[PDB]
């Protein structure tokens, strides 16, 4: 929503089903806590 | 009561899932398309 605003973000997986996420370049894992992950037809 | 004029065939058709016309309807079976992203699943 901007910097100034928050700095809390969330992350798009285009094209991924939800799952494939806990099935799995990107250094960074700790989204992979989830509890709030939504399943759109965006991914 | 539109004075006689008969609008069902382009209003949209409460029945469909997808509250489109039957003109609509018509043309979207007349174009076919090769995916929007649909989410594939592999
Ligand atoms: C407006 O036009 C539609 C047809 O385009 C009429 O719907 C038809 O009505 C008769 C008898 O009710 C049915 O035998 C047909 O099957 C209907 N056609 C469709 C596609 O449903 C409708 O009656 C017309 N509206 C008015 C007030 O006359
Ligand atoms: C929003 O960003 C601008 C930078 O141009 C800054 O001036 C402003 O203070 C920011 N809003 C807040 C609440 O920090
Ligand atoms: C994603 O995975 C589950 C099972 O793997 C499946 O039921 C679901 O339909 C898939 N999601 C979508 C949006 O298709």
């Amino acid at each position: 929503p901007g910097t100034n605003t928050s700095n809390q973000v969330a992350v798009l997986y285009q094209g991924v089903n939800c799952t494939e996420v806990p099935v799995a370049t990107p250094t960074w894992r700790v989204y992979s806590t989830g509890s709030n992950v939504f399943q759109t037809r965006a991914g | 009561d539109f004075g006689g004029f008969n609008f069902s065939q382009i209003l949209p058709d409460p029945s469909k899932p997808s509250k489109r016309s039957f003109i609509e309807d018509l043309l979207f079976n007349k174009v076919t398309l090769a995916d929007a992203g649909f989410i594939k699943q592999y």
